[PDB]
């Protein structure tokens, strides 16, 4: 099993971006993936979760309404669409496998850096 | 919210010392839903303990987890220079999921 | 759209245990073990319990907790095409309440009959006895307790048959009134009171099965009865009939898919660990059956050893066990009055909360579907139990046992099997065990492991099909003690059985005519769950 994320880099404040995570080595359709982001102070923060089939979705209050988690069980791709990005969204985003609440995020992606600024 | 605050925020040890780090929950977390993660610098976190106690696959037996309710602890019976990482607790019982502020072992 | 909750986890557990622990645990399972090879029957029984039995029981509890609605709306939301399943299950519960409460009425009638220094079924010298009476069971004779039950409690031999109910026995009608008063004043306010009354009705049976088990095993000849109960004869389990008896007993003992567990689980907190509850309550379900088998057969051993009665004569199922054979034993042992009192109170409490189950299935389903009678629960439940009483007067007539037995065979047996078969099909194939596994994961935090998915998808419908096919292979026109029912009565029986199952296709067709578009678009619109 490994997860690898794609998308990132520099986005203007108030801009938008789509992160992606590619899943391999396991039957992706039957695992409830999650997104977790790490701020540069290395504080972890859970961003969003999507169930196995994508019918149950959850968000943290700091992200709700701004982001949109999404899933592709045919191509084994996980997505996180972002809108109204803010400076506080500057973080590394980890794809996390997270199927069983009594197991936690047992597999993590490599993470991709996202930075929100004008430069 | 159910914020979790870990203590100490920073820690340092000689190898072979025995140390404990704690995760305090602002609301009671079911003993089945508290986890611990290890993050080494520059790499992704890994699952380390997946309840109060159960060690994750490939985790060395030197670690153990204990406690329940609002005060959870990760213990190391003999600390080894080959960990020296940052450990985050997490609750999974209620949404939003909250990781702790994290704590770090720095080898003296 | 938020709703009341149990106000206690133990109220849910004790209510499901109450419903799942019927008289059938006492008067059927021990007989099946004796008949079908003793302790070897626990192989067919254990296998059919693990496969199909508990899977369907867990499936129903999970559906109830997830959808937060009683049967009619739960199935209308889950798979609109099969909405008729909810109406079928509600009709079946409704038809059960006409006959099932009579067993409790008889239990109370014997309870009040026990308040005497010398129990009346002790002997053949009473005005109701015939010269064919004998003290205990024998071939070609009637036992004194059988004479008491038939000729004094039922007065059955005053009726020519089901065409001749005769006079109402008002001493029985008063007992059935007391039964419906207890049901009313427990159910009228809903789970706020039902959950507290089950703390008595679901736990007193285990006070009885404790102290009455201690009485049993201390009798002389007890161990002979335990030998008849559990001497393993593995030659018997090679015969498919034993597997059909095991499967049907598991299904009806647990009562999975009966809509009562939907009703009770609907009041759970959404994140309640329904899996642990399904396993705990089915384990006690079978446990209680096994212990009640020691309770019964220790006394049947005492009889077969001490009273000389042939074991083949006393070892029997149904009312004949608990109102003839077992009280005939109680009449002989020290403190007969005390054992009679606690035994018949045990039967009463085993019946009461099993009846609360069907009544709460009806009242939840109709509350959730029709708010006009969610807001007026008290008046509705008074009208319901008044209907059950006015009809049950027929079952309190002298011929009343014939009506009881007609409903007891036809009212629910066949119809609930096809209803639960369509439940397992709608859940596992039309709704999808993938979606149902997401739902369970979201509730309890882990998906049901592949074992449960294989059971619900493939083995549960085969299990139910095997049960119903063996019930139809085993069909023979209704008969009782050399009274053979007229063909019009069997026809009425099959009409009562059909009246519920016909709701499934009738409602499916009505739904399929009202939805617009081409046939495939109607099928899709009717298959999409309400929450999608
Ligand atoms: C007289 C009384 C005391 C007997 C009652 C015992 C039953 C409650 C036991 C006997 C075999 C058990 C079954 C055997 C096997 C399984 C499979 C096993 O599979 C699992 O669910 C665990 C693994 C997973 O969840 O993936 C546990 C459920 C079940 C049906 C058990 C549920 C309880 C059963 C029926
Ligand atoms: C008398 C002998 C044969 C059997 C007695 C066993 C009795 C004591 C057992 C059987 C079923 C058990 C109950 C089943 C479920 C629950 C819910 C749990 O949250 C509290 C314990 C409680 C309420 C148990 C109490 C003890 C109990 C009643
Ligand atoms: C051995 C197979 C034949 C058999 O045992 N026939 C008796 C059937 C026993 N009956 C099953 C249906 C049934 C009962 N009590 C209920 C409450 C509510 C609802 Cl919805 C259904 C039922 C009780
Ligand atoms: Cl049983
Ligand atoms: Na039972």
């Amino acid at each position: 099993v490994q997860l690898v994320e794609s998308g990132g880099g520099l986005v203007k404040p108030g801009g938008s971006l789509k992160l992606s995570c590619a899943a391999s080595g396991f039957t992706f359709s039957s695992y409830a993936m999650s997104w977790v982001r790490q701020s540069p102070e290395k504080r972890l923060e859970w961003v969003a979760e999507i169930s196995s089939g994508g019918r149950y979705i959850y968000y943290s209050d700091t992200v709700t309404g701004r982001f949109t988690i999404s899933r592709d069980n045919a191509r084994n791709i996980l997505h996180l669409e972002m809108s109204s990005l803010r400076s506080e969204d500057t973080a590394m985003y980890y794809c996390a496998r997270g199927e069983v609440r009594q197991r936690g995020f047992d597999y993590w992606g490599q993470g991709t850096t996202l930075t929100v600024s004008s430069a | 919210e159910n914020v979790l605050t870990q203590s100490p925020a920073i820690m340092s040890t000689s190898p072979g010392e025995k140390v404990t780090m704690t995760c305090r929950a602002s609301s009671s977390v079911g003993s089945s839903y508290l986890h611990w993660y290890q993050q080494k610098s520059g790499a992704s976190p890994k699952l380390w303990i997946y309840s109060t106690s159960n060690l994750a696959s490939g985790v060395p037996a030197r670690f153990s987890g204990s406690g329940s309710g609002t005060s959870y602890s990760l213990t190391i019976s003999s600390v080894e220079a080959e960990d020296a990482a940052t450990y985050y607790c997490q609750q999974f019982s209620g949404y939003p999921l909250t990781f702790g502020s994290g704590t770090k072992l720095e080898m003296k | 759209d938020e709703r009341e909750t149990w106000s206690g986890k133990v109220d849910f557990l004790l209510s499901v245990i109450g419903f799942a622990v019927d008289l059938a645990n006492v008067w059927r399972f021990p007989y099946l073990c004796y008949k079908n090879g003793g302790g070897a029957f626990l192989v067919p029984y254990g296998i059919m319990l693990a496969v199909g039995g508990i899977p369907l029981f867990y499936m129903e509890l999970a559906l109830g907790q997830h959808n937060r609605k009683g049967a009619i709306t739960c199935w209308g939301r889950l798979v609109p095409l099969f909405k008729g399943i909810g109406y079928a299950v509600v009709l079946i519960a409704f038809y059960v309440d006409f006959y099932y409460n009579v067993i409790i009425a008889w239990s109370l009638r014997f309870f009040f009959a026990s308040f005497t220094n010398s129990l009346p079924w002790t002997s053949c010298n009473n005005i109701w006895n015939t010269p064919n009476c004998r003290p205990f069971e024998s071939q070609g004779f009637q036992s004194a307790a059988s004479e008491y039950f038939n000729r004094y409690i039922l007065e059955l031999n005053r009726s020519e048959g089901i065409h001749d109910l005769g006079a109402i026995k008002w001493d029985m009608a008063l007992c059935l009134l007391i039964v419906y008063l207890i049901c009313y004043f427990s159910l009228w306010k809903g789970i706020s009171t039902s959950g507290k009354v089950v703390w008595f009705t679901a736990l007193f049976p285990y006070a009885a099965l404790l102290i009455l088990l201690i009485r049993g095993l201390t009798l002389p000849g007890s161990f002979l009865g335990i030998q008849y109960y559990l001497t393993p004869n593995f030659s018997a389990i090679y015969k498919a009939e034993v597997w059909a008896d095991a499967a049907t007993q598991v299904f009806f003992s647990l009562g999975p898919g009966f809509g009562v567990l939907l009703a009770y689980a609907s009041y759970n907190k959404y994140h309640n660990n329904v899996y642990k509850d399904a396993l705990l309550t089915s384990f006690i379900n079978s446990a209680t059956s096994f212990i009640a088998g020691f309770v019964i057969f220790s006394v049947l051993g005492y009889m077969a050893h001490t009273l000389g009665v042939r074991i083949e004569d006393v070892a029997t199922e149904g009312p004949g066990l608990v109102f003839v054979v077992y009280p005939a034993a109680i009449a002989t042992m020290p403190a007969s009055t005390f054992w009679a009192l606690i035994f018949f109170m045990m039967l009463a409490t085993l019946g009461l909360d099993s009846s609360f189950g069907g009544s709460e299935a009806i009242i939840t389903a109709l509350s959730d579907e029709f708010p006009k009678i969610k807001r007026n629960r008290e008046l509705f439940v008074a009208g319901l139990f008044s209907l059950y009483f006015v009809v049950g007067l027929a079952s309190c007539t002298q011929g009343g046992f014939y009506f009881f037995h007609l409903l007891d065979r036809y009212a629910a047996g066949y119809s609930i099997l096809v209803a639960v078969f369509f439940e397992a099909i709608a859940v596992s194939w039309i709704y999808g065990t993938n979606r149902f596994s997401e739902d369970i994961r979201d509730m309890i935090g882990f998906p049901p492991g592949r074992y449960w998915q294989v059971c619900w998808r493939f083995v549960a419908p085969i299990f139910l099909l095997f049960i119903t096919v063996y019930l139809l292979i085993g069909y023979e026109p209704l008969t009782y003690a050399d009274y053979v029912y007229p063909s019009w009565a069997n026809a009425l029986g099959w009409c009562i059985a059909g009246s519920s199952v016909v709701m499934i296709p009738a409602v499916a067709i009505f739904k399929l005519l009202s939805t617009p578009g081409s046939l495939r678009q109607r099928f899709t619109i009717l298959t999409t769950p309400w929450r999608d």
